[PDB]
RNA sequence: ACCUCGAUGUUGGAUCAGGACAUCCCGAUGGUGCAGCCGCUAUUAAAGGUUCGUUUGUUCAACGAUUAAAGUCCUACGUGAU
RNA sequence: CCCAUAGUAGGCCUAAAAGCAGCCACCAAUUAAGAAAGCGUUCAAGCUCAACACAAAAAUCCCAAACAUAUA
């Protein structure tokens, strides 16, 4: 089955209780399904985002179409939309309950994978429509080979180990210079300085 | 001498569904002005034109605008006008829908989608409260095939 | 040009940027306590 | 506003001067390192045969013709033992100096075109050139001995 | 300019493939096809017969013509009258290697197919993966 | 020589002076160069009118102010006229300018290729 | 130097062509620049230097026959285009504002008739970005930006 | 364009400027359409000869000259 | 001229050229191409 | 639900209009499925203009007749110590 | 930038689809050009290609004036 396989709108069985928003899911690293399985291709989230029916709809069709079913394969990295959203009726006032529930959606997280192709194929001939499906994602994206994003992490690791400045995110965070841990999220220890909210600073160390 | 013309009627505006409400009369009733009717596409006969090129290959009936508030209605989409030569032979699958031979003839084409009420219109003794607004009716869109 | 609502506490604030000086504030800040924590390591 | 927003949150100033005294530094590498200081071997082994092989050569510019033109060209040569030869001066320069030809260096460059055969029919190459008022006999080397095209004139009478 | 047909010895007027192609630039329909049929009594009557017509700017016919095309002769040579459909797995008729050389005896010798190397190599080379592009085996 | 002012930049062009004589409608912009074609001494008289204090001395500063287009200066200024400042400003010399000496001087950077049209 | 002659017969003549001055301070250098040792050294108005890779007419020469670095012969051609725009190449022209230091065309510019807040200001380019790494004898860094 | 006569000496030192000339421009590619020319090579500092039968010569010594200089002197002799 | 915010050559006859101040994609062939920035 | 509940009802209309241009017309251009006329689309342009009637508070809307056009808005849904 | 012969219109398919409607194969000559990468063709014909050679906009009127280079 060398084609991009069909995602539901919502959960066959629904969930009865509603949820809470809790927008760690999108903030921060990624920390599943960050390295290549059974492909070579990829597009990375460079950033937190969610991911609607609509954008699989997108990916699934523009993928489909412009890829070559008999060489080229596709594979979903993230699941169906499982996480349920709550849209109040339009025009009510604050207060009464949590709203029913509208729609389903899938968190994504920086670093994470969304679609992985592979094939007797090289980087290029995927690159135009990986990329064109990047930019339509709701969070910053890019279409990453294997060898792409090993190049992008070892340069990362270089950045860190020759920059220059004696001072680090990371040193100031933990060693709490200038009392900074009264501005910054305990979170920011882990993150390093390199995420604001849902958006990852690729070009900051 | 032939042409095959994409026709698309207007599409009615649909009505909006707010309520009124004003310095000594809070709960005002309804205000939802109904939507204006989509504009007909109509082929009109004209003497002086003598071949299909004039027409196009693509014509979009003007959509009404969509009810306002304080029961604004919406200005009725336009009629648009092809006007083709004497004796013009319409067939939508070869059905020759119509016939346009004599001077003044007209075929509406596609009949623009009437306008959606709003929840004034709704208002009576009975309903004091309408939350009501139907959509605006799309508008006709059918592929025309004109011969001469 | 005006900055809706109260200025540095809305969604939507006035801009604020870094100035040389400001940077060089920090680093000396910086550079004293380096040193502070090189005087409590022992 | 919470911690995660659609749109990048303002960060509280003391936190946007740590990004900025934080921010990446790369290194200076020194004074600017710019501003500091088998088909090639299969058609040396073609060419070095063929220049034992031939008896007589020369060299036209038969590139004004087109590919019927040229390939009616390519039939009346093979009308004799004449064999017609190609190939690029990127690798023919070095094999004047290999097979100590110096007087042919300012004779290939841009399109040459080799005349390769033991039997000349000149007369008639020639000839045949002489309905087409172009593409000029050029200098070529019989034998290890230089000659001009005045010498192949000479020759063929 | 120069056209290009491939039409069949036996029938010297199909119409389509001759009239509207041949009539852009202007053509004597009636000569053309009599001097097809000119040249179908000087060869085997009944079989596709590639030309080389060259319409002059005078309006004036030089038609030349060579062997007859390679894909019938084949398929003729192995009995087939339809070439297979996989041509990759499916077979219909083997033909020999003694039999390919000598129908390539006959092959090397026309001026616009251009067919004159010299090597036998060269054009039992090129009929051998003609054939196997074909639904043909090569025997041996 | 008000006359003869140099902008850095394109100034000329994005620089602009904007008024407005009240009445609706009277709202000019009109950029530097047009502003010094129209009047070749309104720039500078501005510039300095923006970098004088903002108080009510400011117009009398102002009167002690004399601005010419050109060389020409009135005879009773002229007598008056005590120091001259040295310009702000060095004005760099052309090719035009520049002695054989000092081109000699200066070496030559590189060797252009004989067979070149230049 | 060759140039070509007419008469319609028409030939070309190699005539005296400078040669570079002994002694590069610098030898085994990639571009002069370099082997004379002025890489963050020239401004717009050094016409002395600008003017060595300058077409009689005013046009630059190709960094092949220059020999610049591909970095060096950018600022060498946009310290160019502000010596003519500042009028300092008077002779090398193709057959009334002072300025200097002159970024765009003069022609090319709007008038920045709605400038932007202060947080937002829309500021007029001043001098070339290409520049930025030249050689600072001040206190502070020059302003590319007025 | 009536008549052009291209000659050189590559017998002495060589010079690829009239030689590229004469590879590029006097080629049947040119020809097709520029059928009203006739073109000779007597090659024997170098001498490109155009004749216009109306009322010009055009000789071109091209020994310091350069293909692409010739080629928009025979082309802008051509416009005329 | 059709304002597009990112320039792309249709066709082969297209060139870009930076006029006024800002890109332009002209075409003789297709003049249909005319691209303004 | 942040100012005003220790005399400002509100919507329309009259009067006067100030302003934005995201231009309805008039001006200048590019493209066109631009032969011409009609047009469609895009760039630039806000100096000037952008109708009168029937029903209905009505803004709006429908209808009648026109116009080069009968533009979208903001101005405390401009203006009621007029 | 240059430049393009050709087994042949490779077969099946189809009225016919010939590199180019679809399926199977993708060999093969000439120093070299894919049984074709895109246009174009009803189909052809023709064009090149891979070859050989060589960012933004709103409504009273923009909004300090300015300044690129004298030493920390
Ligand atoms: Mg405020
Ligand atoms: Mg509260
Ligand atoms: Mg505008
Ligand atoms: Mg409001
Ligand atoms: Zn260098
Ligand atoms: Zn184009």
């Amino acid at each position: 089955k060398p084609k991009l396989r069909f995602i539901e709108r919502a959960p066959l069985v629904p969930k009865v209780r509603r949820e809470p928003k809790n927008l760690s899911d999108i903030r921060g690293p990624s920390t599943e399904a960050t390295e290549f399985t059974e492909g070579n291709f990829a597009i990375l989230a460079l950033g937190g985002g969610y991911l609607h029916w609509g954008h699989f709809e997108m990916m699934r069709l523009t993928i489909n179409r412009s890829m070559d079913p008999k060489n080229m394969f596709a594979i979903w990295r993230v699941p169906a939309p499982f996480k349920p959203i709550t849209r109040k009726s339009v025009g009510h006032r604050m207060g009464g309950g949590k709203g029913a529930i509208d729609h389903y959606v899938t968190p994504v997280k920086a670093g994470r994978l969304v679609v992985e192709m592979g094939g007797r194929c090289e980087f290029e001939e995927v690159q135009g429509f990986l990329d064109q499906v990047a930019h339509k994602l709701p969070f910053a994206a890019k279409a990453v080979s294997r060898g792409t994003l090993e190049k992008m992490r070892k340069d990362q690791e270089e950045r860190e180990r020759n920059n220059q400045n004696p001072w680090t995110f990371e040193r100031i965070a933990t060693a709490n210079m200038l009392g900074i841990r009264k501005v910054l999220s305990p979170y920011d220890l882990t993150h390093k300085g390199k995420y604001w909210g849902k958006f990852y600073m690729p070009k900051r160390v | 001498d032939y042409r095959r013309v994409l026709v698309c009627g207007g599409n009615g505006g649909a009505g909006a569904s707010c309520f009124h409400s004003e310095p000594r009369k809070e709960f005002g009733g309804p205000d939802g002005g109904d939507g204006g009717n989509g504009g007909h596409v109509i082929l009109r006969v004209d003497q002086q034109v003598k071949s299909l090129s004039s027409v196009l290959s693509r014509y979009q009936g003007f959509s009404g605008e969509d009810g306002g508030s304080k029961n604004c209605f919406g200005r009725s989409g336009a009629v648009l006008y092809i006007r083709v030569p004497v004796g013009t032979l319409v067939k939508e699958g070869g059905r020759v829908v119509a016939d346009l031979s004599c001077v003044g003839d007209e075929y509406i084409a596609a009949l623009g989608g009437a306008g959606g009420k709003g929840n004034r219109f709704f208002l009576a003794n009975n309903n004091r409260a309408p939350v009501t607004c139907t959509p605006g009716q799309p508008g006709q869109q059918r592929v025309l095939h004109l011969e001469l | 040009g005006r900055i809706p609502g109260r200025q540095w506490i809305g969604k939507h604030r006035r801009p604020r940027f870094v100035s040389l000086r400001a940077k060089q504030n920090m680093i000396r800040r910086l550079e004293i306590e380096a040193e502070n924590h090189y005087w409590l390591s022992m | 506003s919470k911690a995660v927003t659609r749109h990048r949150r303002v960060m509280h100033f003391q936190r946007q001067k740590l990004m900025a005294v934080t921010e990446y530094i790369p290194p200076k590498p020194a004074i600017h390192p710019s501003c500091l200081p088998g088909l090639i071997r299969l058609l040396r082994r073609e060419i070095a045969a063929v220049f034992q092989d031939n008896r007589m050569i020369a060299v036209c510019q038969n590139v004004a013709l087109s590919a019927e033109d040229k390939l009616l060209m390519r039939h009346q040569l093979r009308k004799h033992k004449i064999l017609m030869k190609v190939f690029p001066n990127q690798v023919l320069k070095p094999f004047l100096e290999d097979s100590k030809y110096q007087n042919l260096l300012p004779l290939f460059v841009g399109h040459n075109m080799l005349l390769v055969s033991e039997e000349p029919k000149v007369k008639e190459m020639v000839r045949i050139l002489r309905t087409v008022p172009f593409l000029p006999l050029l200098g070529g080397c019989i034998d290890d001995t230089i000659l001009s095209r005045q010498g192949f004139i000479n020759y063929s009478k | 300019g120069v056209i290009r047909a491939i039409v069949r010895a036996g029938l010297a007027m199909p119409g389509p493939p001759l009239g509207p192609v041949l009539g852009q630039r202007g053509v004597s329909i009636n000569q053309f096809c009599k001097e097809f049929n000119e040249r179908t009594k000087d060869i085997k009557e009944g079989i596709p017969l590639p030309t080389k017509i060259l319409v002059k700017p005078d309006r004036t016919f030089e038609i030349k013509i060579g062997q007859p095309t390679v894909s019938y002769f084949l398929k003729a040579a192995a009995g087939i009258e339809k070439g297979a459909r996989q041509t990759g797995k499916e077979v219909a008729g083997l033909v020999t290697l003694k039999h390919v050389y000598e129908i390539a005896r006959i092959k090397a010798q026309d001026e616009a197919f251009a067919l004159q190397d010299v090597p036998l190599s060269s054009v039992v080379r090129s009929i051998i993966g003609s054939a196997r592009s074909l639904g043909i085996r090569v025997v041996k | 020589n008000t006359r003869h002012i140099a902008f850095s930049g394109n100034k000329w062009e994005q620089k602009v002076y904007s008024s407005h004589t009240g009445y609706p409608g009277g709202f000019r912009q009109v950029t530097a160069a047009q502003l010094h074609l129209r009047d070749p001494v309104a720039i500078v008289k501005l510039a300095i009118y923006g970098m004088l204090p903002k108080n009510l001395h400011r117009r009398t500063m102002m009167e002690r102010l004399h601005l010419f287009p050109d060389e020409y200066i009135p005879e009773d200024i002229l007598k008056n006229l005590v120091e001259e400042l040295p310009q702000p400003r060095k004005i760099p010399k052309r090719l035009d300018e520049y002695t054989q000496e000092e081109i000699d001087a200066f070496p030559r950077l590189w060797t252009p290729p004989e067979d070149y049209r230049l | 130097f060759r140039e070509v002659v007419e008469t319609t017969i028409i030939e070309g003549r190699i005539t005296a062509t400078p040669k570079e001055s002994p002694n590069p301070p610098n030898p085994s250098g990639q571009c002069p620049i370099c082997r004379w040792n002025l890489k963050h050294k020239y401004n717009y108005d050094d016409v002395l230097l600008l003017s060595q890779f300058i077409r009689p007419h005013g046009g630059m020469l190709p960094r092949k026959i220059t020999g610049l670095c591909q970095e060096e012969h950018r600022k060498i051609e946009e310290c160019v285009k502000m010596a003519h725009r500042a009028g300092l190449l008077p002779n090398h022209r193709p057959r009334q504002l002072n300025r200097y230091l002159t970024r765009w065309a003069p022609g090319s510019v709007k008038p920045i008739y709605k400038k932007g807040p202060r947080w937002n200001r829309v500021r007029m380019p001043v001098g070339s970005p290409l520049l930025r790494d030249n050689v600072c004898y001040s206190r502070t860094p020059w302003k590319l930006y007025h | 364009v009536k008549q052009v006569r291209v000659q050189f000496c590559p017998f002495e030192k060589n010079v690829e400027s009239t030689r590229t000339f004469l590879q590029t421009v006097s080629s049947e590619k040119v020809r097709s359409t520029n059928l009203n020319c006739s073109v000779i090579a007597d090659v024997r500092e170098p001498c490109v000869d155009v004749l216009f039968g109306d009322g010009h010569r055009l000789i071109m010594r091209g020994a310091h000259l350069t293909a692409l200089e010739m080629l928009t002197a025979f082309a802008s002799h051509i416009r005329a | 001229f059709k304002n597009k915010t990112v320039l792309k050559k249709r066709c082969k006859d297209c060139y870009l050229v930076k006029r006024r101040g800002r890109w332009y994609v002209y075409c003789k062939t297709h003049p249909r191409h005319k691209q303004r920035q």
